[PDB]
């Protein structure tokens, strides 16, 4: 499904 | 075979990869992540785009450019760079389980999140994968550099 960005912020 | 950091670097270096698509819409969102949250936006935006289509209004034709610079939304007609989102500003990539030719991503700083819904000219998956690999590479490189400074 969906996934987040490890290097976000 | 195996998409090594080197292969990935060479792929997203400079102009990187480019995909033909259409901008379904933009929506202000309450959080940086979330399948349900992303689905609700996509659905609302597709609802809106539909109402527009029934009145002769079509989605803006664009180029989704993926590189180390992040994502660039470019107008297909003018070549004007409408939006640019650095990798460190894209918090979530949303897969649209209802469409094989659509996906979205959330971007912006904390407290100012936006969902960009995109209709791919071709299949969306290869695009979602690229973004995943991109975030993965950026990550690997930074990690090494850290273990080197230490």
């Amino acid at each position: 499904n969906g996934y987040e960005n490890p290097t976000y912020k | 075979m195996e998409k090594t950091d080197e292969y990935l670097l060479a792929r997203f270096k400079g102009d990187g990869v480019k995909y033909k698509a259409k901008l379904i819409g933009i929506d202000d969102v309450p959080d940086a992540r979330g399948d349900k949250m992303s689905q609700d936006s996509m659905m609302k935006l597709k609802g809106m785009a539909a109402a527009g289509r029934s009145q002769g209004q079509h989605k803006q034709r664009i180029w989704v450019n993926i590189s180390l610079s992040g994502i660039k939304i470019i107008d297909e007609k003018t070549g004007v760079i409408e939006h640019e989102h650095p990798v460190n500003k894209i918090s979530f990539i949303a897969r649209d389980v209802t469409d094989n030719r659509a996906f979205g991503y959330v971007c912006g700083g904390e407290g100012q999140h936006q969902f960009f819904a995109i209709k791919t000219g071709q299949q969306a998956e290869p695009l979602v994968v690229d973004l995943k690999d991109l975030f993965q590479v950026i990550y690997n490189v930074k990690k090494k550099e850290e273990d080197k400074k230490k």
